[PDB]
C-alpha cells in the first residue's frame, strides 16, 4: 500500500485512543522513558494522556483494511479530538 | 460465551444524591477484598511500600 | 428474540475503509446507516424547503437584489453597492437559488409525504443561534456579510464534508449521495437570503459557523471498529422489552416483531392495503365495486 | 396522513387527499395488483414473504424496514434508522429472506464456531467435522472462545513501537 | 445619566388571564406622557400593587447616578450614591427581545422591548423613539416607585 | 428477610471449580459473579476488546496448551526436562505454546471424545 | 416480645407503663382514657402501648431448660 | 456584626418538662440549642454488660440492649465523670464509670418481674430514675419459676450522637412564628389548620398577615426529660456544651491561624 | 485488572461518555424523581430566595465562579429567583427552547408568545434560564432537552 | 460488617486536624474552613452569625456527605477584612450569646422555682 496515499480517516478513533492510552500507560508503568515533562504525575494513565495531548506517544497504529493491506499512522499524525 | 470471573462483587444498591453520576459508592469490605495489581516504579515505590 | 438478533448481527462492524461488513468480510452496507455517521451525534432538524409553496419558497429563499431599499436595510453600503452593480454576483445568487430549487425537487421525491422532520448531524439553527450570541449579532442593524461570501463559504464547506474519499467518479457519486440530505439542509439553512434578513450574521460569525459545522460533522462520522451490529441488536431488543405482548385486528408488538425477524410463512393477520386509482378512490360506489371484485 | 394520498398541488404545497382504501384479511398481492382501478404502485402487503415472491429482494428490504418501523413506533417510541437498516440489510444481503433463526443464521458461511455459539452446537460441530470445515477465526465469538483479542473496537487494529520517535 | 426610559404608568389591569402564581402578579399598565403599554411581573408579596395605582417606572442601564457601568455582581457593601435610593421596587434583568412593526423596506414606528428580571417578565411596547436605549442581551434595572 | 449483609459478596482470586477451572458459584462457595452472554454482547457493543478478554479469559480460566504445528492437536509437553512431542506426527520440534481458556481446552477435548478433530492451526 | 423501654420515636420511657396500662384496662378504662391516665399524650407513645403484644407471657408457658 | 442579646421566659417548670421561650436570637442558634438537647447533652447510661447467668426467655443481647435504655440519674455526677477515652485507668474505674449489679431468681410460682429496681449500683447518686424516691419501675424481663438472671453492668458517659440511650429528652417540642406571619409554611387552605397553642389570633383569623420585614424570633420550647437529668439541667448543660464546642473550635482555629 | 483495560473503560465506557445513546440519539439518563418535581417547583415564576438561602445553594455548585449574581429583586428586599440560580447551574453558553408540559397550545399564536402568562415556553440563552418552568421536557431523556444540548 | 463505630462522628482520628483553612482562589478574600467531626449543629450557627457581619460578603456551609463527618464553611469578606478574622469574631459572638443565654436561663429558673 502506498504510504503517500492513505485512505483511512485522519482522525484517531475512540478505540485507537483507548488502546493507545492503555498501552502507553502500561509501558510507562514498566519503566519506559517518558516523552513529556512531568510536574508531579505518578499515575501512568495521567502521563499517557499528557503524552497524547503533547502528541509525543511513540506508537504506530497499523490499521488493517478489509482487503488485507494496512496503513501505518503515527499517533502524532492523527487528529486527537477527545 | 459467558463464565464466572474473579475480581467481581455484588450487593444491594442504594441511593446517594451526593455522588456524581460517574461515581459509585463502594463498601470498605468489598474494596478490602478486591485488589488491583499495580506495578512498582520509582514514581510509586514509596506509596506502594507504605501500602 | 434479543439473543437471536445479537447472534445474527454480532460480528457486523465498521471497517477502516468505512464499509460495514460481517465476519465473512461480505459487505452489508457501503457506509454505515447509508451516511457513514454515528447515531450519537445526529439529531432532529427540519428541512425548510420541503413543505412551503412555490410562492413561499421563492419569497423566502430567492435573494432579491433589485429592491435597493430592502438591501439597504439588510446590508451595509459597500455590500449594497456591490450587490446591485455587479452582475457576476447576481448570477452567482441566481444559480444558488436554482440549486436550492433542484434540491427542493430532490427532497420532494425523497420524502413523498410532506414530513420535514429529519435526523442530521449538525443542528444548524442552534449553531447559528450560538454564533449570534457569541459575536453579539444585532438583528436590527444591517449586516457586513457579503452574500457572495455566504455562497462561496457554503460551497467550500460542502467540499470539506467528506464521507466517501476519492477523486474517481464512483467515489464522487458516493460522496454526493452520502451527504446529499445534509448538503440540502445546509444550502437551505445557510442561504444568502436567510443569512441576510433572518440570521443577519457578520463575516466573523459566518466564518466561525462554517468551522463549527465542519468540526461537528467530522465528529459525527462513524468510527472504524464500531460494533454496529451488536449495537443495532441491542437498540432493537431493548425497546422490545417494553412494547406489549398482547377497524380490523392487526398483530403488533413482540408477536409481530417475532413474525418479522423469523420469517413466517403464515402470519397471524396477513393483509393488503389496496389503493384505488380513479373515481373509485373518491366515490364509494365504485370502491364498493372493487371491494366486491376482491372479496 | 400516512395512508391518505399525499400529492403536490400546482402551487407547490403538500395536500393530503382523503380517498377510499381497502384493507383485506388475506393476501393475494399477485392478483390484487393486476386488477382494474387498483393502484399497482402503492398497493402493498404486510406479508413480507409475498413481497419477496412478487416484487423481490429490495422491495422486501424496504417493506421489512417499514414493518419493523411500524412495530417499533406504534407505541410512540423511536429508534435510529441505521439500526433498522442494519437489521434489514442483514436479513436481505444474500438475495433471500434470511430469518433471524438457526434456519437463517446457521445456514450462512459464518464458520462452525460462531454457529455453535448460537444454536445446534453438536449438530454444527459434527457437520463441520464430517465436511472438514475450517473456521478462519474472523468473528468475535471464535476469538472469544479461544481467549484471543476479538477484532472488535479496540481489537480492530495493531500497535507498533516507533523506534525513530523514542529518541 | 444612564437612564434608558422614564415615564409614569397607571395600573389598568391585574392578571387578566387570572392569578397564575401566588406571590407574583402581572400588571397591564399604560402611561400618559408617551402612550406606552406595559406588561410587568411584580412580586406582590413584598410590593403589593392595587388596580388603578399610579407609579413612575425608570428603565436604567446602571444604578450609579454618575455614568458608570455595572459588573452584574452583587455588592451589598457599596456606599456609592445609587438611584435605587429614590425608588421603592427595584429589579435587575436583561433585554431578551426587541420586536417592531418594521417591514422589509420600512423601519419600525413602534418597538416592543422584552426584559426578564430573573424570570419576572416585562414587555414595554410603544413608539420606537422611546426605545432606542434598549438592546438585546443588555442588563437593565427597573427602578419603580408608587405615587399618589 | 432480605438484609444486605446476607447478600453482599466479593471475590478476588478465590476457589475454582474442578471440571472447568472457573470461579465457584455462590456466596457460600466464595464464588465469582457470572459474566454472561448478555454482558459479552454489551462489551462487544462498547468495543472494549481487552476488557472483554480480561473478563472472559484472564479473570476466569487462563490456561496454556502445547499444539503440534502439523496436526494442530494438543501435544505432550514436559517443561521440567523440556521435551515436547506429538505422538501423532512423531515430531518433537514443531510444537507451539497457545494461551487459551481452560473451558476451551475442555471443549476441544470433549469434542475429541466425540471423534471430532478440532485442530488449532497456528499458521 | 416484651414492652419496649423507650418510645421508638421520642424516647419517652414506656417500659414502666405496661402493667399499669393493663391494670387500668381491667379497671374498665377505655384504651384512650388509660393512655391518658399514664401521661402518653403524643400518638407515638400511645402507639407503643396500644399496639404492644405481650408475647413473653406466652413464652413463659414453657418450662425452662434447668429446674 | 456582633452577638445577639437573647432573653428567656420560662412558662412552665416541672420535674417532667420545662416549657420556655427564647426571644431575640437567630433561628440557627435556636435549632442548634434544640439539636444539642437531643444529641450533645451527656448523661450516664449502661454501656457494658456481662451476663453471668440468663435462663430467661430473652437472649443476652436483648437484656443488654434493654438495660442500656434504662435512664440513670445523672444530675451532678455526669459533670464529674470522665469519658473512658479520657480516663487514664484500665477498662473501668470509679472516675469514668458506675458499676451496677443485678441478681434475680424466680423460685416462687408467680411470675417474677425483674424491673429496674433490681439494678443495684455502687454509686448512690447514679440510680435508675424509676428507683429514685407513683410511676412504676421499668420492666427488664419476666421470669418463670426456675429462671434466673445474674449480670454485671457498667454505665458510662455519652451523648445522643453516639447512641439514643444517652439522649436525655423524651421529646423536644420546638416552634416559632405560631401564626404563619413569615410564611415559612404555605397552607393551601389556611382555614383547615388548627391553631398553635402559642397562637394569638381571633378565631375568625386563620393566619397572621404576612410580615415582609420579619425574621424568626421568639422560639418556643418544651423540653421533656427522660428522667436522667432535670429539664432545666438539660437546657443548662446544652448551652454549656454548645459553648464548649465553640470554645474548642476557636482554640483549634487559633492554632491553625498562627501556624500559617 | 490492568492499565490497558482501565484505560479502555475510562475512554469508552465511563458514564459521562454514556449520556447520549446511539439507539435514539437522545440522552439515556436525565433528571429524575425528587430533583424533577423540585426543579419544576424551583423554576416557577414566584420562587424567591433570600441571601442566606442563596448562599446555602451556591455551596452545592461545583462549577461556581464564586461570584454572587445580582439579585433579580433589589428592593424592598434582595431576592434571587430560582431561574437565576439554575442559570448558574446551566453550563457554558448553551441556547435552548422548550415548552413546559402545561403549555397551552393556543398561546404561541395569540399575543404574549414571548412573554408567557403561565411561565411556560422555556428559553435558555447564553446559559441563563431567561424564562420557563423546567420539567421532563427540558431535563429528561428526550431529544433536544437541556441535558442533550449540554452534551 | 460495614457499620462505622458511632463515636467516629464525634471523635477525631489520630493526626486529623479539627479545622483546616484553605485559600479560595476563584475570588479574593475568601477561605474554605474544613471542620472535621462536626455537623449542622455548629455549621448552621457559624454561618448565620457570619451573615450578621456586614463585612462578610459570602457565608455558607455544607455537609458534603452525610455518611462522612465533616463540614465545609466558605467565608468571603470585604478586602479590608479577613475570612479568618470573620470566623473568629463569629465564634466569639456565638460564645458571648450563649453565655448570656445561659445566665438568663439560670435567672429565669431561679425566678420560676422561687416565684
Ligand atoms: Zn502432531
Ligand atoms: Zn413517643
Ligand atoms: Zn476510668
Amino acid at each position: 500500500q502506498a504510504n503517500q496515499k492513505r485512505i483511512t480517516t485522519p482522525y484517531m478513533t475512540k478505540y485507537e485512543r483507548a488502546r493507545v492510552l492503555g498501552t502507553r500507560a502500561l509501558q510507562i508503568a514498566m519503566c519506559a522513558p517518558v516523552m513529556v515533562e512531568l510536574e508531579g504525575e505518578t499515575d501512568p494513565l495521567l502521563i499517557a494522556m499528557k503524552e497524547l495531548k503533547a502528541r509525543k506517544i511513540p506508537i504506530i497504529i497499523r490499521r488493517y483494511l478489509p482487503d488485507g493491506s494496512y496503513e501505518d499512522w503515527g499517533v502524532d499524525e492523527l487528529i486527537i479530538s477527545d | 460465551m459467558g463464565k464466572r470471573v474473579d475480581f467481581s462483587a455484588r450487593t444491594v444498591i442504594t441511593p446517594d444524591p451526593n455522588l456524581s453520576i460517574d461515581q459509585v459508592g463502594v463498601p470498605r469490605s468489598i474494596a478490602a477484598n478486591m485488589t488491583f495489581a499495580e506495578i512498582v516504579t520509582p514514581f510509586n515505590i514509596d506509596r506502594l511500600q507504605e501500602l | 428474540i434479543q439473543r437471536r438478533l445479537i447472534k445474527s448481527m454480532e460480528s457486523v462492524m465498521v471497517k477502516y475503509d468505512a464499509t460495514v461488513r460481517n465476519s465473512i468480510n461480505q459487505v452489508v452496507q457501503l457506509r454505515y446507516g447509508e451516511d457513514g455517521l454515528a447515531g450519537e451525534s445526529v439529531e432532529f432538524q427540519n428541512l425548510a424547503t420541503l413543505k412551503p409553496s412555490n410562492k413561499a419558497f421563492e419569497k423566502k429563499f430567492r435573494f432579491d437584489y433589485t429592491n435597493e431599499r430592502a438591501l439597504r436595510r439588510t446590508l451595509q453600503e459597500d455590500l449594497v453597492k456591490d450587490v446591485l452593480s455587479n452582475a457576476h454576483i447576481q448570477n452567482e445568487l441566481e444559480r444558488e437559488f436554482e440549486r436550492m430549487r433542484e434540491d427542493r425537487e430532490v427532497l420532494r421525491v425523497i420524502f413523498p409525504t410532506g414530513d420535514s422532520k429529519v435526523v442530521l448531524p449538525c443542528n444548524l439553527l442552534r449553531m447559528i443561534w450560538n454564533a449570534q450570541k457569541i459575536f453579539h449579532i444585532n438583528p436590527r442593524l444591517p449586516s457586513d456579510l457579503h452574500p457572495i461570501k455566504v455562497v462561496e463559504g457554503v460551497k467550500e464547506l460542502s467540499k470539506k464534508l467528506v464521507i466517501v474519499n476519492g477523486d474517481d467518479p464512483l467515489s464522487r457519486q458516493a460522496q454526493e449521495n452520502a451527504t446529499l440530505l445534509f448538503n440540502i439542509h445546509l444550502r437551505s439553512t445557510l442561504c444568502s437570503r436567510r443569512m441576510a434578513e433572518e440570521f443577519r450574521l457578520s463575516g466573523e460569525a459566518f466564518d466561525w459557523l462554517l468551522g463549527e459545522i465542519e468540526s461537528k460533522f467530522n465528529q459525527a462520522i462513524a468510527h472504524p471498529g464500531e460494533m454496529v451490529g451488536a449495537l443495532a441488536a441491542q437498540s432493537l431488543g431493548e425497546p422490545a422489552t417494553q412494547m406489549t405482548l398482547n377497524a380490523k385486528n392487526v398483530t403488533l408488538g413482540v408477536p409481530r416483531l417475532k413474525e418479522l425477524i423469523n420469517i413466517s410463512k403464515k402470519p397471524k393477520t396477513p393483509s393488503l392495503t389496496v389503493f384505488l386509482l380513479g373515481q373509485s378512490a373518491r366515490d364509494a360506489e365504485r370502491a364498493k365495486d372493487i371491494l366486491c371484485r376482491l372479496e | 396522513d400516512n395512508k391518505k394520498k399525499i400529492i403536490i398541488t400546482e402551487d407547490g404545497e403538500f395536500k393530503a387527499l382523503q380517498e377510499w382504501i381497502l384493507e383485506t384479511d388475506g393476501v393475494s398481492l399477485m392478483r390484487v395488483l393486476s386488477e382494474k382501478d387498483v393502484d399497482p404502485v402503492r398497493t402493498t402487503s404486510n406479508d413480507i414473504v409475498e413481497i419477496f415472491t412478487v416484487l423481490g429482494i429490495e422491495a422486501v428490504r424496504k417493506a421489512l424496514e417499514r414493518e419493523l418501523y411500524h412495530v417499533i413506533s406504534f407505541d410512540g417510541s423511536y429508534v435510529n434508522y441505521r439500526h433498522l437498516a442494519l437489521l434489514c440489510d442483514t436479513m436481505t444481503c444474500r438475495g433471500h429472506l434470511m430469518a433471524i433463526t438457526r434456519h437463517g443464521v446457521n445456514r450462512q458461511d459464518t464458520g462452525p464456531l460462531m454457529k455453535c455459539s448460537f444454536e445446534e452446537t453438536v449438530d454444527v460441530l459434527m457437520e463441520a467435522a464430517a465436511h472438514g470445515e475450517s473456521d478462519p477465526m474472523k468473528g468475535v465469538s471464535e476469538n472469544i472462545m479461544l481467549g484471543q483479542l476479538a477484532p472488535a473496537g479496540t481489537g480492530c487494529f495493531d500497535l507498533l513501537l516507533d523506534a525513530e520517535k523514542c529518541k | 445619566a444612564g437612564i434608558l426610559f422614564e415615564d409614569i404608568f397607571d395600573v389598568k389591569d391585574i392578571d387578566p388571564e387570572g392569578k397564575k402564581f401566588d406571590r407574583v402578579s402581572r400588571l397591564h399598565c399604560e402611561s400618559e406622557s408617551f402612550k406606552m403599554d406595559l406588561i410587568l411581573d411584580v412580586n406582590i408579596q413584598i410590593y403589593p400593587v392595587d388596580l388603578g395605582d399610579k407609579f413612575r417606572l425608570v428603565i436604567a442601564s446602571t444604578l450609579y447616578e454618575d455614568g458608570t457601568l455595572d459588573d452584574g455582581e452583587y455588592n451589598p457593601t457599596d456606599d456609592r450614591p445609587s438611584r435605587a435610593d429614590q425608588f421603592e421596587y427595584v429589579m435587575y434583568g436583561k433585554v431578551y427581545r426587541i420586536e417592531g412593526d418594521e417591514t422589509s423596506t420600512e423601519a419600525a414606528t413602534r418597538l416592543s422591548a422584552y426584559v426578564s428580571y430573573g424570570g419576572l417578565l416585562m414587555r414595554l411596547q410603544g413608539d420606537a423613539n422611546n426605545l432606542h436605549g434598549f438592546e438585546v442581551d443588555s442588563r437593565v434595572y427597573l427602578l419603580m416607585k408608587k405615587l399618589a | 428477610k432480605h438484609m444486605v449483609d446476607d447478600k453482599i459478596h466479593s471475590r478476588a482470586r478465590g476457589p475454582i471449580q474442578i471440571l472447568n477451572r472457573q470461579p465457584m458459584e455462590g456466596r457460600s462457595r466464595d464464588g465469582g459473579l457470572r459474566f454472561g452472554e448478555m454482558e459479552r454482547d454489551c462489551q462487544i457493543a462498547h468495543g472494549a476488546a481487552q476488557f472483554l478478554r480480561e473478563r472472559l479469559f484472564e479473570a476466569s480460566d487462563p490456561y496454556q496448551v502445547h499444539v503440534c504445528n502439523l496436526c494442530g492437536i494438543m501435544a505432550i509437553a514436559n517443561t521440567r526436562t523440556h521435551t515436547y512431542e506429538c505422538r501423532g506426527c512423531r515430531n518433537k520440534t514443531q510444537i507451539s505454546l497457545v494461551r487459551m481458556p481452560y473451558a476451551c481446552k475442555l471443549l476441544f477435548q470433549e469434542l475429541m471424545s466425540m471423534s471430532i478433530a478440532p485442530r488449532m492451526m497456528s499458521v | 416480645m416484651i414492652i419496649p423501654v423507650r418510645c421508638f420515636t421520642c424516647g419517652k420511657i414506656v417500659g414502666n407503663k405496661w402493667e399499669a396500662y393493663l391494670g387500668l384496662l381491667q379497671a374498665e378504662y377505655t384504651e384512650g382514657d388509660a393512655l391518658d391516665a399514664l401521661g402518653l399524650k403524643r400518638y407515638c407513645c400511645r402507639r407503643m402501648l396500644l399496639a404492644h403484644v405481650d408475647l413473653i407471657e406466652k413464652l413463659l408457658n414453657y418450662a425452662p431448660l434447668e429446674k | 456584626p456582633y452577638a445577639n442579646q437573647p432573653t428567656v421566659r420560662i412558662t412552665e417548670l416541672t420535674d417532667e418538662n420545662v416549657k420556655f421561650i427564647i426571644e431575640n436570637t437567630d433561628l440557627a442558634v435556636a435549632n442548634s440549642i434544640r439539636r444539642v438537647f437531643i444529641a450533645e447533652v451527656p448523661i450516664i447510661a449502661i454501656d457494658w454488660v456481662q451476663i453471668d447467668a440468663n435462663s430467661s426467655v430473652l437472649h443476652d443481647e436483648f437484656i443488654a440492649h434493654r438495660l442500656g435504655l434504662i435512664p440513670l440519674t445523672s444530675d451532678d455526677i455526669v459533670d464529674k465523670l470522665q469519658y473512658s477515652r479520657d480516663c487514664t485507668c484500665e477498662e473501668f474505674c470509679p472516675e469514668c464509670s458506675v458499676e451496677f449489679t443485678l441478681d434475680v431468681r424466680c423460685n416462687e410460682d408467680q411470675t417474677r418481674h425483674v424491673t429496674s429496681r433490681d439494678l443495684i449500683s455502687n454509686s448512690p447518686r447514679v440510680i435508675p430514675v424509676t428507683s429514685r424516691n407513683e410511676q412504676d419501675d421499668i420492666l427488664i424481663v419476666k421470669l418463670r419459676k426456675g429462671q434466673e438472671l445474674r449480670l454485671r453492668a457498667y454505665a458510662k458517659k455519652g451523648f445522643g450522637k453516639e447512641h439514643a440511650k444517652w439522649n436525655p429528652t423524651a421529646g423536644v417540642a420546638f416552634e416559632y412564628d405560631p401564626d404563619n406571619a413569615l410564611r415559612h409554611t404555605v397552607y393551601p387552605k389556611p382555614e383547615e389548620w388548627p391553631k398553635s397553642e402559642y397562637s394569638e389570633l381571633d378565631e375568625d383569623e386563620s393566619q397572621a398577615p404576612y410580615d415582609p420585614n420579619g425574621k424568626p424570633e421568639r422560639f418556643y420550647y418544651n423540653v421533656e426529660s427522660c428522667g436522667s437529668l432535670r429539664p432545666e439541667t438539660i437546657v443548662l448543660s446544652a448551652l454549656s456544651g454548645l459553648k464548649k464546642k465553640l470554645s474548642d473550635l476557636q482554640t483549634q482555629l487559633s492554632h491553625e491561624i498562627q501556624s500559617d | 485488572q490492568s492499565l490497558e483495560t482501565r484505560a479502555e473503560i475510562q475512554e469508552l465506557a465511563m458514564v459521562p461518555r454514556m449520556i447520549v445513546t446511539p439507539q435514539s440519539n437522545r440522552p439515556v439518563m436525565g433528571i429524575v424523581q425528587d430533583t424533577l418535581t423540585a426543579v419544576r417547583k424551583f423554576t416557577k415564576r414566584d420562587v424567591f430566595l433570600e441571601r442566606g438561602e442563596v448562599m446555602n445553594l451556591l455551596m452545592f455548585l461545583s462549577t461556581w465562579d464564586g461570584k454572587v449574581p445580582q439579585p433579580a429583586i433589589l428592593k424592598p428586599r434582595p431576592l434571587w429567583t430560582g431561574k437565576q440560580i439554575f442559570s448558574l447551574i446551566i453550563p457554558g453558553h448553551i441556547n435552548c427552547i422548550r415548552t413546559h408540559s402545561t403549555h397551552p397550545d393556543d398561546e404561541d399564536s395569540g399575543p404574549y408568545k414571548h412573554i408567557s402568562p403561565g411561565d411556560t415556553k422555556v428559553v435558555v440563552e447564553n446559559g441563563e434560564l431567561i424564562m420557563g418552568i423546567l420539567c421532563k421536557k427540558s431535563l429528561g431523556t428526550s431529544a433536544g432537552s437541556l441535558v442533550h444540548i449540554s452534551y | 460488617m460495614n457499620a462505622p463505630p458511632a463515636f467516629e462522628s464525634f471523635l477525631l482520628f489520630e493526626g486529623e486536624k479539627k479545622i483546616t483553612i484553605n485559600k479560595d482562589t476563584k475570588v479574593p478574600n475568601a477561605c474554605l474552613f474544613t471542620i472535621n467531626k462536626e455537623d449542622h449543629t455548629l455549621g448552621n450557627i457559624i454561618k448565620s452569625q457570619l451573615l450578621k457581619d456586614p463585612q462578610v460578603l459570602f457565608a455558607g456551609y455544607k455537609v458534603p456527605h452525610p455518611l462522612e463527618h465533616k463540614i465545609i464553611i466558605r467565608v468571603q469578606t470585604t478586602p479590608d477584612y479577613s475570612p479568618q478574622e470573620a470566623f473568629t469574631n463569629a465564634i466569639t459572638d456565638l460564645i458571648s450569646e450563649l453565655s448570656l443565654l445561659e445566665e438568663r436561663f439560670r435567672v429565669a429558673i431561679k425566678d420560676k422555682q422561687e416565684g
